[PDB]
């Protein structure tokens, strides 16, 4: 898997080149006559000889690239060569941290459930502590989820006393290492 | 602007249009590209081709693709490319269905020299049928039966595409000597309801 | 010849006492003992001499030898006690070992808690919302939610999460989450998330109104 | 005492032939006669004296008598053909009738035709909507329909109707109606009607945006 | 058995004979499955009444002291006027109601009126097969039966009437489904004709395809 | 107007304490009095005057009335107390009866307990046997039994019996009778009766072997 944001090069009448994303259909971007440009990637394809040089890949840059050629005047192309396949992953995002509103209805059980959601963030993984490790009691941490983007995702909750709930500092503690990232967000009943 | 999908059966003509103003004007070129495969060019010049089952023309504002006696090895995703820069159009999938087909079944009683060995074997055969999916039941005297029966399937022929089922169901001897009446019970698309076939234990 | 009986298979909840009988003629009269093999593994001593037990075994482990029948019991039941028992026992110069025995060890079947968060007020103005409906401990893995907005049943947009049983319990735990697109949260008033799971007698479900009244 | 035999049952299908026998012990020398009962009607002769058929039966029916076996042959069966035949004889002054047999002719499966209309302009003026999907011609009663929304499953607002088959037919025709109101059928741009049955081979769906009709 | 549209009903509930009574008489009505509802009040020893507001203009309450029954009048029934009603006795000045009598069950049958045809769009992509489906559709009647005939009569061939089907609120809804080529949708014209005896409703709607 | 407010549902488990409450306008001044109405049937007085309480009432029946709700406090709550409860109150010379509440008990599923009887001697010398399955006290109503000859899935011949739910418990009875004929019954070795049923973590199956004992 290539770095986000680097330059890969692809090596192949008149030569073209193709670009075909999973499932998408077929993307055009220029020709070399042993040099002309899309309007799309005018600024990130640099043409010379024959190769040509691709830079600042992005999320959707993930494709196979064939190299087509054709007639010098025929407006057709034949000979698709065999395709080269590339790979972006995606940039490193710190998470956000949203509260998970206790129930606002008293129970006869007595039990009431927290907890903070964390999403949006890449790569793996996260740590969640509450009240800088104190509370260790009936705690849940699911464990991630890849979301449909390409990020991911993680939740945390604890059961506690109902009459707990007005009476005590309940904070998430969330750490990501990767992106240097530390936040605490309180949980408490939504006003009404 | 394609059609997202197409689906025809077998022998039959399918055509696949690519539509777009001052395309009739324009020429356009075809390209076949199976799973995994690089692209193929099928056609070149509204007609002009480098089999002689694809056709094609442009005119007005639709150009057709047109294909004649489809069969097993013509799906593919195929696109049309035009000038005006290159400009390629969404891509369009073709599929050979084949059809359904009901089973034709047989039922053979238990050999007449097995029976000196002490042991029978009633098979009930299925003959040729497309979708796999088959399911057979083996009730004697009226009571079903499991854990007694073995079913071995063949590959779909190379001009076809039809399997072929045998279920073995093998009686201990002396139980095969009771129970007059023995059956088989098959379900299967096509069949408008279930059909048994069965045979006495001794009629001939 | 000789011939020793057992009973096929044996199952118990935990936390009680099970007994597995080796029965034989003239059995009693003799010393017996007994092997615990767990499967894969080579077998175990826990019993020699009726009563008598070896180094290593707990307390739990005790056994009676009387008429013609000899007890096997077993105090204080868990998962740990799965596996085939074996009873020995010595005539006419000839050992004679009887049929397997299994012990099953399952847990009570348990009722899910369930409970429904709205979704932030802090998410909206990031233009998504996310409706998570979770499921608190229940032994029995397979369980099914079905979110349905404004009574119409939906699909496509919800993921699943599942834990591991804790260490001293067989309890999972399920979370499950709905994402919606910022618009699509605006309208259908009606929230709900329902459940179905061995141990309740009726589907349960837990709504919400839009309104967050 | 005597006793004439014939098949339990028999099975064919429309176009073929079917064949039945009255067989017995020297019947060959012996005037027979078939009787034909559909369901809850009186027994009407279709044939006497073996061959020499009655005014008004169709030509289709046709039989014959010789050794032990007399047989009743019948050519291109129909929807129609479907009755108890019986068997007659006489013997030792003493009528004799034949074990009923049944004969069923199995109706071709054939695909439901599917189609989706949207709601008129004027219905619209007056607070409802109300999308149709028709299921046309189809022989397998057995059909599932469901109306999904902007790809979300709905249910307890829609009703069924039918019709029975065509005398000179087979197939029925369905159709399903999903009652709305305005305000709700003004969003959801994707309207879909999927349909599952036999001869399909995968369900069909067929919609319609909202907009540009 | 159902009382017509615009008549009246009579409930009946016991009166004091003309002595003492100790008890003040009422009446309450609890539609299938909402709740109930007041309607009226009397005090046998005073034969004054009391009338709930809702009801003010279509309630009377009489009592007989010769037969010892009373009983309320309600007059112009309406589809919403199909309920059960109940006849309780409270003490004289406490105000809760205790023994509850039986129930007795009153039902209405709507209204009668025409139908109302809209039509379905054909076929609007291009089905080259030749089978293009029309239809108009009849709602909101009652009560049993409508007749659908197309081009005067004149096509019968392909024509399907699927049976009529009760609605929700009470009316009744039937469809209509002609299947023809699609080469002959721009060139015939297509006309229902519904006919509804009882209202006399006799009402023709031209179907074409919707212009793009 | 004058409008009281009751919440649409309520649910409990047997054997806790069920809030109910009656939400107005300075409702503390007023006198109101609550209602049971069971389906079917004419509501009965079971509060009035907040707390005080009838003759032919049980102990556990309780209300209050303060500040702008009345609460009837149930206790003990059981299979009988399921039914709608309304709330009054005299305003303005005008009565005004509150919303209806559904009050619903939820069951707690019992597994069944399922014996088989063989056929009686002197039954099989009268030329019959008749073989029985009893599944007694067990919930919900649910419940497939599936007899088997020498592992041979019996189709028909088979009598279903269900008697009526037991209001204290909430528990039904199920009978299932196999008859046979005297020789089919001497033919075979094996007979068993497969229970599948909620509550069960696997199928259960009660087999003897016949002539054994
Ligand atoms: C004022 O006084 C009483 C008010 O109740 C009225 O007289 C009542 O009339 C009834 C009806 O006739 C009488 O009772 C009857 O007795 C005979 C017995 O054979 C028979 O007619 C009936 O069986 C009925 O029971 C009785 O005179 C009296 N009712 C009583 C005493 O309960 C009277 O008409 C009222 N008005 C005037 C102007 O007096």
């Amino acid at each position: 898997v290539k770095k986000p944001g680097s330059s890969v090069k692809v090596s192949c009448y008149v030569i073209t080149w193709v670009r075909q994303a999973p499932g998408q259909g077929l993307e055009w971007m220029g020709g070399f006559i042993p040099a002309m440009y899309a309007q799309g990637f005018q600024g990130r394809v640099t043409i010379t000889a024959a190769y040509m040089e691709l830079t600042n890949l992005r999320s959707e840059d993930t494709a196979v690239y064939y190299c087509a050629r054709g007639p010098l005047s025929r407006g057709y192309y034949d000979y698709w060569g065999p395709g080269t396949l590339v790979t972006v992953s995606a940039s490193t995002k710190g998470p956000s941290v949203f509260p998970l509103a206790p129930s606002s209805k008293s129970t006869s059980g007595g039990t009431a459930a927290l907890g903070c959601l964390v999403k949006d963030y890449f790569p793996e993984p996260v740590t969640v502590s509450w009240n800088s490790g104190a509370l260790t009691s009936g705690v849940h941490t699911f464990p991630a989820v890849l979301q449909s983007s390409g990020l991911y995702s993680l939740s945390s909750v604890v059961t506690v006393p109902s009459s707990s709930l007005g009476t005590q500092t309940y904070i998430c503690n969330v750490n990501h290492k990767p992106s240097n990232t530390k936040v605490d967000k309180r949980v408490e009943p939504k006003s009404c | 602007t394609q059609p997202p999908s197409v689906s025809v059966a077998p022998g039959q003509t399918a055509s696949i249009t690519c539509s777009g103003d001052k395309l009739g004007d324009k020429y356009v070129s075809w390209y076949q590209q199976r799973p995994g495969q690089s692209p193929v060019l099928v056609l070149y010049q509204d007609s002009k081709r480098p089999p002689e089952r694809f056709s094609g023309s442009n005119s007005g504002n639709t150009a057709t693709l047109t294909i004649s006696g489809t069969q097993a090895m013509d799906e593919a995703d195929y696109y049309c490319q035009a000038w005006d820069a290159l400009v390629f159009g969404g891509g369009t999938k073709l599929t050979v269905l084949r059809t359904v087909a009901a089973p034709s079944v047989f039922i053979f009683p238990p050999s007449d020299e097995q029976l000196k060995s002490g042991t029978a074997s009633v098979v009930c055969l299925l003959n040729n049928f497309y979708p796999r999916e088959a399911k057979v039941q083996w009730k004697v005297d009226n009571a079903l039966q499991s854990g007694n029966s073995q079913e071995s399937v063949t590959e779909q022929d190379s001009k076809d595409s039809t399997y072929s089922l045998s279920s073995t169901l093998t009686l201990s001897k002396a139980d095969y000597e009771k129970h007059k009446v023995y059956a088989c019970e098959v379900t299967h698309q096509g069949l408008s309801s279930p059909v048994t076939k069965s045979f006495n234990r001794g009629e001939c």
